[PDB]
């Protein structure tokens, strides 16, 4: 079963009820340029 | 529970026929929730937000 | 055209007097 | 009394000469299930629905017969219709009384 | 004086004694069921209600054992779930492929229990038993074969209609809830069984075939054939009444209804 | 439990979690809660008065260079003290 | 092939059509077999999605190979049961040919 | 049309292997029997 | 005890003697004499019998207390009680009086199979003599205590072998055993508290009350206290009933009491202790296992109430197991679903197995489906049908598989 | 409620019921019991506590079975009327068990072991021998309507060799010729209860 | 009725007798907690309905001393007599539904055949009713 693996969302703060900076994700690299046909 | 049984099968075994029947009558339930999917449709990203 | 006959088939008063 | 009748485009007829009928739906009795029973809903009263002269279809006049709305609490529902300026017929939640059960009471004597 | 008992996690100050089923009913979580029915009687057949004790290795029928002494019970425990699939495959091992024609088809409890719990693949691979009909009266349309021996209906008859004409017969497979002897069973509460019958094994002839459950609107009101004033759910397929059913109400009908009114 | 069910990566759930904490601390005059839908979708709440200031920073860098609204959905719900429930993808 | 009609009014063709074009009103046969009284459909609303083609357990209704039946008057679009049967009579070797050629993929 | 012989329980499908009505078991011999949709009665 | 079933023969067993003394108007010491005796259930239950009977000790509550011997002797391979009842009713009667006193029980109904008609009759005669001597009823063989025996006949229902089913059989209701937790210890026949015991237990109890219960404890392993009758059957030279020490190895009792195995073949093969208990492979069956039931628990097996099914390889095991499962399928009332339908299910498959027509993959599912029944049915008959098959899959797989392919050539 | 105090003299009356055959060593009409049978059934009805006479159901049917040799539905209705119990419960009892016989039996209702231990002892040769004799196939009556073969589940006489019983009479240490000889002796009008060893 | 229950005799007999405690049944009625007196509507007609009601009420009085459609609605609003016994023939009767009481007699009809009939079936009342 897969649908039974559905789970309530993980939650943080619930504000209703050093330290370091951080990215949502590591930055993606710039793409290589097409290799075989660099220009058109 | 989500994909209807193949016809050769639904015509010859009980559970098959039942899930067939309910998949077309009531249809499948989905867990409550919300999302935004998006894909590279040719004109641009196509975006579905549903709950 | 209409299919499956009728509905209420309501009753009517008798021909005989009183 | 936050009346919003002017804001809704609804014709006066149907904020007037008909009534909502709040209730928590009864269990289908053929079922043994209980899930659909809970949670208030806000059914409107039925009006006329005749028959199509052709094909016998149930042609219908009223704007909003099929409408129905779930709720979490009754007070919220009543207040809801009040915000709409709606006539209403609130009905009690009617949870079954708990009952004693005993397999051995069948074998008293 | 009322015992504490743990539904899966949270504590619940449950009433003394009272069945595990009733405990989870009190927390509102709903165990899969068939043969049991309040306003009837408990029975050990149809062990679809099996649930797992917090510690004791083997599952016990939910409507059997009364709760006591700070019990905890994992309704969602995996062993419970394997148990339920286990039983459901057995029930479906013989119930005939009749869903499209069986008049119970819209809401038969057996279907929904098959969806919520039963394993989807078939893995029975032989031959279903099937049995001849037993004609019974102007009203009920017995079909059997779709019978699953939740005795239920007999527990209805002996304990409410009071007639004990119908009853179980035979042993093992071939045992049948049909009454022996051709004799017709007429009673004033004969109609309510059409409600009580778990599946399509017993369904009202007069209403038969005429409609399907997802269709009809279900107005609430009260009977007029009697001044007794029992609550009901009238059911109409658009501009025309289809069938009547009882609507439960503690002061009067309580889930039952008459018969002349039906 | 492999062929059918989705694998659901822990990693993304981590990064979104921590980042939710990150914004939760950076500007908590208004972030009611930073729930992460388990299939990797963060989603903070906002006091209705607070819309402009939050979104403003949401374009403004720290990491929140979330340019371009994808949409401005308006989910409705009859209950609740206030029914309409606006939503901003980014 | 026996010459008996297939339809048995499990009525879920009504229950799965998104346009809900279909309307059915079954009543018992004198023999006691389930049957329709006024199966009907209207091409005015039907979207030719072929959900009905999938849905039928007894494989009664079938989305026929014919694709041309443009007509003068709106009232003709709204097929009656008898009309469908006549279409089933006109084409039966053809349809049975398609289903014969196709069903294994189903 | 004429009823098939039986003794006793036997299959029906309406004769269309994955083309007929879904398989069922009629259960009669000397008695008239069935049925689903297939009229294939087993009076014999 | 095989000779002279009349009271004259009980004299060879010494009759009642000091039984009047045993009636000290209090179970208690004899109850302790039972508890200390270490006796466990002969019904295949294996439950601490003195503990089992102690449960009824509670001050009456005013409802009359009863007793019902589970005299049936049915299970396949089991003909233990036959020669007994046919040749020693009296000690059974004395046990009824002693143990009935142990409950303080007012009475002692005894259900029988209806097949045992002639000796239900002869039992009725010897019991009549027990009334004739004043042994029973008012006063009853001295000590002044009243007690009231009766003997019900049966009618072809092996399910009645189960105790609660038998109780339910008594009221005229069908042999459909009650759901727990009410007990005969709590609510038995009608509504009154009752109890049930194997013919062994009740017949041997007075002897515990004479000869020392610790002397009973001496035999076998301490947790397998005492002795038990051992039927021997199947491929055996001299099939017979033989009471014996619990701890005795099987090859011992066969090759001594039974006239021995017919060869060294069956030693390599399965031999079933009882019926519901599983067959075991080894050439080192007995060489490993000891007939006392716990040693069989080491072998993942029950005693099966000590009936023995010797099984040479001249006979295919599969045919036997299949016929066994047929024996179950004819009998299980079927009120609880998993039994009602699962047993028939297993029979339906076993047919394909003896046909050898089945695909191999099925066997796992069978072994799987057995798991589904293995704990679930409301009474043990479904479990008893369940186990042996699991043992067979546990063991003789190649026979099955090769039978399958050899059919597959066709 | 109530109770049943002992009656030692009554047990002797019950002894006749236990041995009415003596120890060796249907269209809803019609039926009625012999007076001696009323005597017996009262004598055994005494055996049960006064509160609930329903317990008397099982033995009573046996007596009817002992009388008619068969069980017409009218007899069931009769017993039902006697104990006031609904006929349906009676039918439940009539059907649920094997010893009862809705169909007429032969003057000798053969019934024979079929469970494995006798199969291990070759019950097959036995049944094949009798079948070879009468030509009857399993449950069909002889046209003479005197014999009725029935394969039977474990008789519980498992210790002993192939076995048969015909109306409460175990026969043991069977050999296929032996049974034939005993059918012959059945035609001789006398039987013992003979283990052959 | 399906269940065991005591059967009595005749109206004024067993009723007034138990009312005067002549019946042994009156005693068990005395020791009984919260006694219930069930009088059917059908019993009230029966030529002298009032007499029966008086007798049963007496039983109610005794217990207290010892201690330890289209019907109830109209009486909630006092439409008594309710019975047609007022007559005195009154011209132009107005049926809401003469399907029930139209079986009785049309005696006012020769005096006045006219009868408005406001029913919903052609049964009984309609044929013998103008308008
Ligand atoms: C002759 C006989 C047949 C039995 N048959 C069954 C049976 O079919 N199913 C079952 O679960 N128990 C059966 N039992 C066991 C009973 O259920 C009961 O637990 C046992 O007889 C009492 O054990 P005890 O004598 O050791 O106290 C049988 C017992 C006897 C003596
Ligand atoms: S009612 Fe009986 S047949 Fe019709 S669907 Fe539910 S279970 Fe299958
Ligand atoms: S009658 Fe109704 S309840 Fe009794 S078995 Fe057949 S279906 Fe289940
Ligand atoms: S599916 Fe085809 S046959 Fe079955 S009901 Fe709907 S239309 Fe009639
Ligand atoms: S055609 Fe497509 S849409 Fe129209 S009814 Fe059949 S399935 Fe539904
Ligand atoms: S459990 Fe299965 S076998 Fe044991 S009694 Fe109940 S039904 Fe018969
Ligand atoms: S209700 Fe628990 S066993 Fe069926
Ligand atoms: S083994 Fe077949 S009867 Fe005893």
């Amino acid at each position: 079963d897969g649908r039974r693996e559905a789970m309530p969302p993980s939650i943080v703060m619930s504000s209703q009820k050093e330290k370091k900076a951080v990215t949502p994700a590591p930055p993606i690299k710039r793409w290589e340029l097409s290799k075989d046909q660099p220009y058109l | 529970k989500v994909s209807p049984p193949k016809r050769a099968e639904m015509k010859t075994s009980m559970e098959s026929l039942i899930h067939h029947f309910k998949l077309y009558t009531e249809g499948y339930q989905v867990p409550p929730g919300a999302t935004y999917t998006a894909i590279e449709a040719p004109k641009g990203e196509f975006g579905v937000y549903l709950v | 055209y209409s299919t499956t006959r009728k509905k209420i088939q309501e009753w009517v008063p008798p021909s005989t007097p009183y | 009394k936050l009346d919003i009748t002017t804001l809704t485009g609804v014709p006066e007829e149907h904020i007037k000469t008909r009534k909502v009928r709040i209730f928590v739906p009864a269990r289908n009795n053929m079922q043994s299930g209980v899930n659909n029973t809970k949670k208030w809903k806000m059914e409107f009263d039925t009006r006329e629905r005749w028959e199509n002269p052709l094909m016998g279809w149930s042609s219908t006049a009223d704007p909003l017969s099929n409408l129905v709305l779930t709720f979490s609490t009754k007070e919220d529902a009543v207040a809801f219709a009040e915000k709409n300026g709606w006539s209403f017929d609130v009905e009690e939640r009617k949870v079954p009384k708990p009952k004693s059960k005993s397999y051995g009471a069948n074998f008293s004597w | 004086n009322l015992i504490e008992v743990f539904v899966d996690g949270q504590s619940v100050m449950v009433e003394p004694g009272t069945t595990v089923l009733q405990a989870c009913e009190k927390v509102g979580m709903q165990i899969p069921r068939f043969c049991y029915h309040e306003r009837l009687s408990v029975a050990g057949n149809c062990r679809m209600c099996l649930v797992e004790i917090e510690k004791a290795p083997k599952v016990v029928a939910a409507c059997a054992m009364p709760v006591m002494k700070g019990w905890n019970i994992l309704t969602n425990s995996e062993k419970s779930k394997k148990a339920r699939e286990g039983v459901m495959e057995f029930l479906l091992a013989n119930h005939p492929l009749d869903c499209p024609i069986c008049d119970q088809g819209g809401e038969c409890d057996l279907q929904d229990q098959s969806m919520m719990f039963g394993s989807d693949r078939s893995r029975f691979l032989e031959g279903k038993r099937a049995v001849e009909d037993k004609n019974i009266g102007p009203l009920v349309k017995t079909i059997m074969t779709r019978c699953i021996q939740c005795t239920r209906c007999i527990r209805f008859a002996s304990e409410i209609a009071g007639v004990d004409d119908l009853g179980t017969t035979g042993r093992g497979n071939d045992m049948q809830v049909g009454t022996y002897i051709e004799k017709m069973f007429m009673s004033e509460l004969s109609g309510n069984i059409i409600d009580i019958c778990p599946v399509g094994a017993l369904t009202s002839k007069p209403y038969a075939f005429t409609a399907r459950p997802w269709e009809t609107r279900k107005t609430e009101s009260i009977d007029v054939m009697d001044a007794v004033g029992s609550n009901i759910v009238v059911s109409t397929r658009t501009g025309e009444v289809m069938r009547i059913l009882p609507r439960m109400h503690e002061d009067i009908n309580e889930e039952w209804i008459s018969d002349k009114t039906r | 439990t492999r062929p059918t069910i989705r694998p659901r990566n822990d990693v993304v759930h981590k990064q979104l979690s921590a980042f939710g904490q990150y914004v939760a601390e950076i500007l908590p005059k208004y972030v009611q809660q930073v729930q992460v839908s388990c299939f990797n979708e963060l989603e903070i709440f906002i006091h209705p008065d607070g819309v402009i200031p939050v979104l403003t920073f949401l374009r403004d860098h720290t990491n929140a260079q979330f340019k371009s609204l994808a949409d401005l959905t308006a989910v409705d719900v009859p209950t609740r003290q206030n029914r309409f429930e606006i939503v901003y993808n980014l | 092939p026996s010459g008996e009609e297939r339809c048995i009014a499990c009525k879920l063709c009504e229950a799965v059509c998104p346009a809900q074009a279909i309307t059915i009103e079954a009543e018992p046969r004198a023999d006691g077999s389930r049957r329709t009284t006024r199966y009907d459909i209207d091409m005015t609303k039907c979207i030719y999605c072929g959900f009905c083609q999938e849905a039928c357990p007894v494989d009664a209704i079938v989305e026929g190979p014919n694709f041309e039946f443009s007509t003068e008057t709106h009232e003709e679009l709204l097929y009656n049961k008898e009309k469908l049967l006549n279409n089933g009579d006109k084409w039966e070797a053809e349809i049975a040919a398609n289903i014969q050629a196709d069903y294994l993929y189903r | 049309p004429v009823s098939e012989v039986g003794s006793r329980v036997i299959s029906c499908d309406g004769g269309g292997g994955a083309l007929g009505h879904p398989r069922v078991y009629i259960n009669l011999d000397k008695e008239t029997k069935t049925g689903t949709c297939g009229y294939c009665g087993l009076q014999f | 005890g095989r000779h002279d079933w009349r009271l004259k023969g009980a004299q060879s067993r010494g009759d009642w003697y000091k039984t009047k003394e045993i009636l000290l108007k209090g179970p208690d010491w004899i109850l302790g004499e039972v508890k200390t005796s270490g006796l466990r259930g002969r019904g295949g239950a294996g439950f601490p019998t003195g503990l089992k009977w102690s449960f009824m000790n509670k001050p009456s509550d005013g409802r009359p207390k009863y007793l019902v011997v589970n005299a049936d002797e049915g299970e396949p391979g089991t003909c233990k009680d036959r020669e007994i009842i046919r040749h020693d009713p009296h000690k059974l009667v004395e046990g009824c009086l002693v143990g009935g006193r142990a409950m303080g029980a007012r009475a002692a109904y005894i259900y029988i199979r209806g097949e045992f008609y002639n000796e239900a009759s002869n039992l009725q005669v010897a019991i009549r003599e027990a009334y004739e001597a004043g042994l029973i009823g008012k006063n009853a063989c001295g000590s002044g205590y009243d007690f009231d025996v009766f003997v019900v006949r049966g009618a072809g229902a092996y399910i009645c072998g189960e105790e609660t089913a038998l109780i339910e059989s008594i009221e005229g209701k069908q042999g459909k055993p009650r759901l727990k937790p009410p007990f005969p210890a709590d609510v038995g026949v009608f509504g009154c508290p009752t109890t049930v015991a194997n013919v062994e237990t009740v017949a041997v109890s007075p002897t515990i009350c004479r000869r020392g219960g610790a002397w009973f404890a001496s035999f076998g392993r301490e947790r397998n206290s005492g002795t038990k009758l051992f039927n021997i059957s199947g491929h055996v030279n001299h099939p017979c009933t033989v009471e014996e020490e619990m701890s005795v190895p099987l090859k011992e009792l066969i090759e001594k009491h039974a006239g021995g195995v017919i060869g060294g073949w069956d030693n390599l093969l399965a031999v079933i202790p009882g019926g519901s208990s599983t067959p075991l492979i080894p050439k080192s069956v007995c060489e490993t296992v000891l007939m006392d039931f716990d040693a069989l628990v080491q072998a993942q097996t029950g005693l099966g109430t000590a009936a023995v099914i010797v099984m040479d390889r001249s006979t295919d095991i599969v045919k036997a197991i299949a016929r066994l499962i047929e024996f179950y399928k004819h009998e299980s009332c079927g009120q609880c679903t998993p039994c009602r339908e699962g047993v028939d299910w297993m029979n339906k498959v076993m047919a394909r197995f003896v046909k050898g027509d089945a695909r191999p993959a099925e066997i796992d599912s069978l072994w799987e489906i057995s798991k589904q029944i293995e704990g679930h049915t409301i009474c043990a008959l479904g479990d008893g049908a369940a186990w042996p098959v699991q043992g067979l899959i546990r063991h003789f797989r190649p026979e099955l598989e090769e039978r399958m392919q050899q059919f597959a050539l066709q | 409620x109530x109770x049943x105090x002992x009656x030692x003299x009554x047990x002797x009356x019950x002894x006749x019921x236990x041995x009415x055959x003596x120890x060796x060593x249907n269209p809803d009409t019609p039926f009625d019991f012999t007076p001696e049978n009323y005597k017996r059934i009262e004598a055994i009805v005494k055996n049960y506590p006064e509160g609930h006479k329903a317990a008397a159901v099982l033995p009573v049917l046996d007596l009817a079975q002992r009388q008619n040799g068969w069980l017409p539905i009218s007899a069931m209705n009769k017993v039902a009327e006697i104990l006031q119990v609904p006929p349906m419960r009676v039918y439940e009892v009539a059907t649920f068990y094997t010893m009862y016989n809705r169909k007429p039996v032969g003057k000798y209702h053969i019934q024979v072991c079929t469970t494995t231990p006798c199969m291990l002892r070759n019950s097959d040769s036995i049944l094949e021998a009798i079948q070879k004799k009468l030509g009857i196939k399993v449950g069909e009556t002889t046209p003479d309507k005197l014999f009725t073969l029935i394969e039977v589940e474990c008789l519980g006489a498992c210790v002993n060799a192939p076995m048969v019983q015909i109306n409460d009479n175990y026969y043991e240490d069977l050999t296929p010729k032996d049974i034939e000889e005993i059918i012959d002796e059945l035609k001789a009008g006398k039987i013992p209860k003979p283990g052959p060893r | 009725l399906t269940y065991r229950y005591d059967h009595l005799g005749d109206s004024p007999k067993i009723l007034q007798d138990i009312a005067s405690g002549n019946h042994p049944f009156s005693q068990i009625l005395k020791e009984a907690k919260k006694p219930m007196v069930v009088l059917g509507s059908s019993a009230l007609q029966r030529s002298d309905g009032t007499a029966i009601l008086a007798a049963v009420s007496n039983i109610a009085q005794n217990i207290r001393l010892s201690s330890g459609a289209s019907q109830v609605a109209a009486l909630d609003l006092g439409y008594k007599p309710g019975v047609e016994a007022i007559r005195k023939n009154p011209p132009k009767v107005l049926f809401l539904l003469g399907a029930d009481g139209g079986c009785i007699t049309r005696q006012d009809l020769p005096k006045d055949c006219f009868i408005i009939y406001q029913g919903h079936h052609g049964d009984v009342g309609a044929p013998m009713a103008d308008v």
